């Protein structure tokens, strides 16, 4: 049903993959620039935005792309920025989401390292319903039922419950 | 040039017309003398359509005539009738009732009544045997026909006391098994005086009474039995006694006759172990729109399955479900092809699901009135 | 199920099945493949193959032009298009071949396209899933 | 028909060697401030736009000229600066494109070396339509003709296929 | 289905034209106009089918028609529901 | 107790499904529902 | 449409087909292309 | 073509021109029908259905229904030889 950070993590580091096979390395949280056409995902900043009527917290997550490449590659780092910016005008990523927006794409000076002189900050904003919803108070789970009641449940109370 | 001239076709792709099959043919399986006087064979179906008919072919005064005489005394229906041999033993009696087949490969007892539809194109709904359904042997091999046929197999059980009757029904547990314990009280012109009858064609003249005055999905649990002259062992219900003896035996799913000189039926349960098929109404019409949709759908088994296809099967099934919802059969309904179950992988093995959910009409066993007095229009006598 | 008319069409076996004989029963063929396993897919695979490459006797090498791809698809794709409405194809694509048209093969002089179509199956299980719910007993109050 | 980066990044190098002679030496991503006319394309920021309503990914390039020149050549850095800004007036550059709309032009100081110590910053902004259309679903290859059918063709299928 | 396959042997070459295809068809509604007038269908629907006409159909020389009617059913049972009422009972009253 | 125990002879080993929660919850709730409009409980709750 | 005289037609052949002998029945050339099948077709071409 | 043609070619009483009244009865269509002689070993009229080509260069027996687009310009789409098809030798030659 709802979304969650972790599951929106793992998506956009899945889908990348698939599209992208000349980006060899995809990663939420990387490190250790050990070869030339290298991305790292980031995060910037997350927004709020008009809260809806029910438990969700609305959320515009700035996705931050950052693509670090040895200097004498300029033009082979900006074919990588340009299959990123290609992909963000319809995308959802396949998670009941909004596409996300575009911002902006240019040569950055990182406060990181700079054996990786050139780098690309590729940012973008798509929205969340983080908060759980209201509408319905149980979950669905499947298999054998058990049944008990008021005075005599909990953890505490295996032999209370029956299963005609 | 594949053709040169006018071609005229005939592209045959509307929608088609679902009809009912009339719910009410009795099969029955009851003992009788053959001779001269009778007509028939002593294990071959008979299509009796009169009561003129039951007498030319069973004789009058054998013992399925007079289950017979109780149907077309009652109503007007269509009897599917084997008849069987008087047994030495009343052990062995239960043997000839069930039968089973022959050494010519023909069934012989109550297995006959499946030969009713391919015989005389009338399939019974009503499988009646009277008398011998107090026996556990033939109302088990009655409860496993009417899982054959789609019909409600009508019980009767002992004309002992009350307990007898309650611990006859707990055996069962079947949704197509509907029980009328009291033996009904005739008048035999046989022998000048009043017999002990089984009390269960005479409910079986009730379900084939109410499909043609008040339809198919109405339960007969309230309407007159004409033939009788009274009950064996009467029993009781005064006016809104839920401890009476008549409401015990219908909260232990048994069908009662409760009045002075015997004239209603009492029940519209069957001995169902879920609530679920609890109804008798509900199990009828269950049976009809699965009989209706099976034999009416018979047009459509190599027709192709292509998008005009499902679409002229489901309005061809909307308007069979909507001439039932008017009628006054159903309430309302949902008939949609099933997006979820036909996949380009289902479709290609030939296999298309249709979905219709819909709501019976329940028989309304207890009106509630709950009447007050209060204070609150004493203040409008002032003007 | 328990008939010996539905124990000799699992052998894919036609049969002659009303009383006095009046119908056919059966659309299987004896193969071995699951998509052959149907005397409709069988017969418009092996028409619509007949129909295609023994209609192409005009398409010889007579100054193939780049105007000669638009003359074959665009009367290929009319011929499949008036088999859609026709009723005898639910989906088709006439479409190039994504993973056999190369840059080194292009040079070769020899491009590549796939004609695929989805054949009307017959309905040979038409199920029928009736259940009684209790969902509009409410819609009995006014 | 839809245009590239590629394609792009010659074309601005293409005409600028054809309409400015005393340009030396024009390039995309060049170093080596080998001589004192030189001229060094750069890439500063690419924007998006409205988007149209098929696949294609509307783009604004900040295509920046930087022209490097030692001291003492002032007056004949900014001659080579007034021959770009007279082209970008209409300039489309052959390719299907919006003319190009010219920002700005001054001296800055660049983070790089400043062995050439005057630069020219020369920035101007064009539209692209670089995602690919959906108008057509297939391609225009000539050649010689092969059809093939459902259950037999891919890579792995070579004698399946007909030319009568 | 043989009054249109013996009545239309006259345009079995007569080239499609614009008034071919408009003087074949309404020169088929007059025909199902007398036979519902006269009371044999109810209502009919006749045009030339858009998606079967293709420009590669027309191009053999074949051009399709479509004839769509309801016949009259025999009322074989005619059903009749009577109820007795007090609706106007009160009718009587003034 | 005597009402929800000994009526659950239906919900026997017949093919539990996803549908088979929704089917036994839902027919427990508006019982317990016919309960508190008629008078029996104040208020209930049928929660995992 | 399996008749003999269609036969022929479907050979590229015209016939003379009813009582008395009084139809042409037939349009179409010799044409191995399926452009240029009927005779109508390469007498107007022939013409303008 | 028709059932007066399919009783001029092999006449009343054949057991080629019962199977073409079990045609035209139903349907009506194109038959391309062969027709062979009856044989007195019946493992050898099997034989003598599929045939080949013959002495002179001529297909005989079933396989003359692959002349049947050179001779007539009518492809037999339907093979069907009544009577002799339930043995593994002749069906086959159906299947080839």
């Amino acid at each position: 049903q709802a979304v969650t950070l972790e599951a929106l993590y793992a998506a956009i580091e899945q889908v990348l993959r698939e599209r992208l096979p000349e980006a060899q390395l995809i990663g939420f949280w990387p490190g250790v620039p050990e070869n030339t056409p290298a991305v790292s995902l980031e995060i910037a900043e997350l927004l709020p935005e008009r809260d809806p009527g029910t438990g969700e917290s609305a959320l515009l997550c700035r996705l931050q792309a950052r693509i670090m490449v040895p200097p004498g590659a300029d033009r082979q780092a900006v074919s990588i920025a340009c299959g990123i910016v290609r992909t963000l005008r319809e995308q959802t990523w396949n998670l009941s989401l909004q596409p996300a927006r575009f911002v902006r794409s240019a040569v950055d000076g990182s406060r990181e390292e700079l054996k990786s002189l050139r780098v690309w900050l590729v940012e973008w904003t798509q929205s969340l319903r983080l908060g759980d919803p209201e509408w319905a108070w149980e979950d669905q789970p499947p298999g054998s039922l058990m049944l008990g009641f008021d005075p005599q449940t909990g953890p505490g109370h295996e032999p209370d419950y029956f299963a005609p | 040039s594949f053709f040169h001239g006018v071609t005229v076709t005939n592209v045959d792709i509307g929608a088609r017309t679902i009809a009912l099959p009339a719910s009410s043919v009795i099969g029955l399986c009851d003992v009788f003398t053959p001779g001269a006087q009778a007509s028939a064979k002593p294990n071959v179906p008979v299509l009796l359509t009169s009561k003129k008919d039951a007498a030319a072919a069973f004789g009058i005064g054998s013992s399925i005539y007079l289950a017979c005489e109780a149907i077309y005394n009652r109503a007007q229906a269509v009897i599917v009738a084997v008849g069987v041999e008087t047994a030495e033993t009343p052990e062995a009696q239960a043997s000839a009732v069930i039968g089973g087949i022959s050494a010519a490969g023909e069934r012989t007892g109550l297995q006959a009544l499946l030969d009713g539809k391919s015989r005389f194109n009338a399939q019974p709904r009503l499988l009646v045997a009277p008398g011998h359904s107090a026996q556990q042997a033939v109302a088990t091999a009655m409860d496993g026909l009417a899982e054959k046929l789609r019909a409600i197999a009508i019980l009767d059980g002992p004309n002992s006391t009350d307990e007898a009757a309650v611990a006859y029904a707990k055996n069962f547990g079947s949704k197509r098994l509907f029980m009328v314990d009291p033996g009904v009280q005739v008048w035999d012109s046989a022998t000048n005086a009043a017999r002990n009858a089984p009390a269960s064609a005479y409910a079986a003249g009730l379900f084939a009474w109410t499909d043609a005055e008040y339809g198919f999905w109405s339960s007969p649990s309230n309407k007159e039995i004409k033939g009788v002259t009274g009950t064996s062992r009467p029993v009781e219900f005064l006016d809104g006694d839920e401890t009476c003896r008549a409401n015990l035996l219908n909260n232990a799913n048994i069908a009662t006759i409760i009045r002075d000189d015997g004239y209603r039926l009492w029940g519209n349960r069957t001995l169902s172990s879920d609530s679920k098929w609890a109804f008798v109404t509900r199990v009828r019409t269950m049976d009809l729109v699965m009989d209706a949709i099976l034999a009416g759908h018979k047009w459509a088994v190599d027709r192709g399955i292509t998008k005009t296809y499902v679409k002229d099967v489901t309005e061809g099934l909307r308007a069979f479900m909507r001439d039932l919802k008017n009628q006054g059969a159903v309430i309302n309904f949902e008939v949609y092809a099933d997006p979820d179950l036909n996949s380009a992988s289902q479709l290609a093995q030939g296999k298309v699901y249709w979905n219709i959910r819909f709501t019976d009409v329940p028989p309304a066993e207890n009106p509630n009135f709950r009447v007050e007095v209060t204070d609150q229009w004493l203040t409008e006598v002032l003007d």
